[PDB]
């Protein structure tokens, strides 16, 4: 709210559409002042002075010029209309994918990991407020692709193996939350002779102290 | 004004009778020129920081030498980029805001980011990760367990390195490989050649040359002949501009698609079928090209299937 | 022959301008800096790099800093990624960001009786 109220260029995209359309109409109207080779740009001044055959010659010059001016206007409007249609189609897609759901498309619904979005109406357009999750305050940890225990290779089920310099933990990837490495958060595949960079550590079995 | 009248003041004064047609045409071409810089920026300037690769290229057997900048060349382009670049009257041409070197720098920054920090730099601060582990995450993304990556790391690295080598050999021996970029160049050159050749047309006048008209005829007679040339030349110029606006719209759509692919294929892993190559998308790498971008899509393709008996439940 | 462009900050800020003579040598014109876009006069060339303000061409931009200057544009801050084969960076915190995206949907509906 504070940003918009203090930023003159914030809505330039919508203002540009308004300005271009106003400019096109002003140009079209101003063309009515052109003679195009005629004695006058005003039909009434021609008709009040000349007889039919002479007036027709002068009028034809104005018709040719004015018809060309109008054709130019319409062609430009068709081209601009196509551009606006493409923008509207994109806005409709964002409404469906950003507002009516959570998107996995990178940079489609704002910068960061998309959580949700809210629509707001605007003059001849739409404004989307994108709410994203952005990671902060990262730390350096030592890592390994696998843990070797009892001759078996253990891999993370969901997270990644990290070390704080003395102990190994498994953590979710986008938020540091270290947990003890157990048989409940790893899976075993093959022996320790294959994986490059595999390290030795204990893997805890919750049933051990129970039995 | 110069296209139609050259340096003739008699023609220029007659041209004024047509109002603002020339202003409209100059404005339309200006709008296109500005858009071309916007297109480039939208595709390549998607990174806030300019990253560089480390002196030590240890990526667990994965070899990126063909896509990374080659420091021994003054252009600081990759081997692949060098190949791509070597394969493609009032009239003036304006320079791009971004030079080829600047575009190459953006590409290098994107590659350095992807290789060393995966997709994290595209959604915030760059977080370093071992390349083999990045590839393991990308395997999970396609429904394949990460132990498959680690157990076959040497095979996978070799298949990757071989596939990249094939790209270089393919481009160097395929004349039609870059037809899409060449077509844009050819169409624009053709349009200008047509516009210039129209200056040779009489359009009903005694001559196509204004100086020959002015040197022979007096004012009232010259004006009749000049008006014929103005009408024809103005129509020729309007035709050119209209065609450029239509072509510009097509290029804009292409640039928008390229920008989307940069975000979804390079700065992340896509689940959209056939959006980032054929097969299950793992990752992609950008390379710069003349008036365009080239994407190298790395995909996982299943092979050597076997028949098994199945059941919905036990 | 060639075009003449005037480079200016808003008249809401200053009445100083620089003039670019497009596609010409500075020797043919009569703070003179020759660029690929043409001859730029009235702007002081500096060796510092800044974000682009008013684009000139071929990497050159101009800005008001007081007088008008010309410079090679920066592409962003320089940074080196902590690239390694045995170390991973993991976020311990996060922030919630809200950003705005603005799109055109429609034009004014005009009608002209031919
Ligand atoms: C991690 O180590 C790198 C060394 O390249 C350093 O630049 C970075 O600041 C370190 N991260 C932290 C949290 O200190
Ligand atoms: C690593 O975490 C464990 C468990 O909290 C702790 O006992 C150990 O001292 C930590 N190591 C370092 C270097 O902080
Ligand atoms: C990491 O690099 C070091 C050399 O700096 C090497 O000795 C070590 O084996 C490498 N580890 C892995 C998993 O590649
Ligand atoms: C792990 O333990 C095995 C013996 O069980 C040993 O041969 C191997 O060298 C050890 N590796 C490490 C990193 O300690
Ligand atoms: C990377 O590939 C290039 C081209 O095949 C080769 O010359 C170079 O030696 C390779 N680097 C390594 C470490 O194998
Ligand atoms: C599986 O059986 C089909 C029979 O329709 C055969 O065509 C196919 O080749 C078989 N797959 C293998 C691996 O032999
Ligand atoms: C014009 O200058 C005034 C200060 O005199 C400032 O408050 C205003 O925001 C400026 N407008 C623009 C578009 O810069
Ligand atoms: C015109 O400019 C070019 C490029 O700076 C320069 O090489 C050339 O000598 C200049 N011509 C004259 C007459 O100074
Ligand atoms: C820019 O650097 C050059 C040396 O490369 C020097 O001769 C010139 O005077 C410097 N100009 C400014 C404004 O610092
Ligand atoms: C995370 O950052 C917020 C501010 O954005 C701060 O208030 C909070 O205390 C931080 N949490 C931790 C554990 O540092």
């Amino acid at each position: 709210q504070d940003s918009l109220s203090s930023t003159p260029s914030a809505l330039g995209k919508l203002q540009n559409v308004v300005n271009q359309n106003a400019q096109a109409l002003n140009t079209l109207v101003k063309q009515l002042s052109s003679n195009f080779g005629a004695i006058s740009s005003v039909l009434n001044d021609i008709l009040s002075r000349l007889d039919k055959p002479e007036a027709e010659v002068q009028i034809d010059r104005l018709i040719t010029g004015r018809l060309q001016s109008l054709q130019t206007y319409v062609t430009q409007q068709l081209i601009r209309a196509a551009e606006i249609r493409a923008s509207a189609n994109l806005a409709a897609t964002k409404m469906s994918e950003c507002v009516l759901g959570q998107s996995k498309r990178v940079d489609f619904c704002g910068k960061g990991y998309h959580l949700m979005s809210f629509p707001q109406s605007a003059p001849h357009g739409v404004v989307f407020l994108h709410v994203t999750y952005v990671p902060a305050q990262e730390k350096n940890f030592t890592t390994a692709p696998a843990i070797c225990h009892d001759g078996k290779a253990h891999f993370p089920r969901e997270g990644v193996f990290v070390s704080n310099g003395t102990h190994w933990f498994v953590t979710q990837r986008n938020f540091y939350e270290p947990q003890i490495i157990t048989t409940d958060n790893t899976f075993v595949s093959g022996n320790c002779d294959v994986v490059i960079g595999i390290v030795n550590n204990t893997v805890y079995d919750p049933l051990q102290p129970e039995l | 004004t110069m296209y139609i009248c050259g340096d003739s003041t008699e023609c220029s004064n007659l041209l004024l009778q047509y109002g603002s047609f020339c202003t409209q045409l100059n404005r339309a071409l200006t709008g296109i020129a500005v858009e071309q810089d916007k297109n480039t920026q939208e595709v390549f300037a998607q990174v806030k920081q300019i990253y560089k690769t480390p002196p030590i290229k240890d990526f667990g057997g994965f070899n990126f030498s063909q896509i990374l900048p080659d420091p021994s060349k003054p252009s600081k382009r990759s081997p692949i980029e060098d190949l791509l670049f070597n394969k493609v009257n009032g009239l003036t041409v304006l320079p791009p805001l971004l030079t080829d070197e600047m575009i190459a720098q953006y590409t290098s920054a994107l590659l350095a980011g992807t290789i060393c920090s995966g997709w994290t730099f595209g959604a915030g601060p760059a977080l370093q990760i071992p390349f083999p582990m990045q590839m393991a995450y990308r395997f999970n993304g396609i429904g394949v367990t990460q132990n498959v990556l680690y157990e076959n790391q040497k095979l996978i690295a070799n298949q990757f390195n071989s596939a990249i080598g094939k790209i270089q050999d393919s481009l160097s021996s395929t004349p039609s490989a870059l037809g899409k970029l060449q077509n844009v160049v050819n169409q624009n050159a053709q349009a200008l050649n047509t516009l210039v050749k129209q200056l040779s047309s009489n359009f009903g006048a005694i001559s196509s040359v204004l100086n020959d008209i002015l040197s022979r005829l007096d004012k009232p007679e010259a004006e009749v002949q000049i008006d014929r040339l103005i009408t024809g030349r103005l129509q020729s110029l309007q035709t050119y501009v209209t065609q450029q606006l239509i072509r510009a719209a097509e290029i804009r759509a292409s640039a928008n698609l390229a920008a989307t692919k940069m975000s979804e294929c390079v700065l992340g892993q896509s689940k959209r079928v056939d959006f980032c190559g054929k097969g299950y998308h793992l990752m992609s790498f950008p390379q710069s090209a003349p008036h365009g971008v080239v994407f190298l899509h790395v995909t996982y393709v299943p092979a050597q299937e076997k028949n098994f008996t199945t059941a919905p439940a036990i | 022959f060639g075009g003449v462009s005037v480079i200016t900050p808003g008249t809401n800020t200053s009445n100083q301008v620089a003039v670019l003579y497009q596609g010409v040598n500075c020797t043919e014109v009569p703070n003179v800096f020759q660029t690929r876009a043409g001859c730029l006069i009235g702007a002081e060339h500096v060796n510092n790099s800044y974000e682009c303000d008013i684009p000139i061409g071929a990497g050159i931009c101009a800005s008001y800093q007081q007088s008008i200057i010309a410079y090679t544009m920066s592409l962003g801050a320089e940074n080196s990624v902590a690239c390694s084969n045995n170390s991973i960076a993991i976020p311990t915190n996060f922030t919630i960001s809200v950003t705005t995206e603005i799109l055109p949907v429609s034009m004014t509906k005009t009608s002209v009786d031919c």
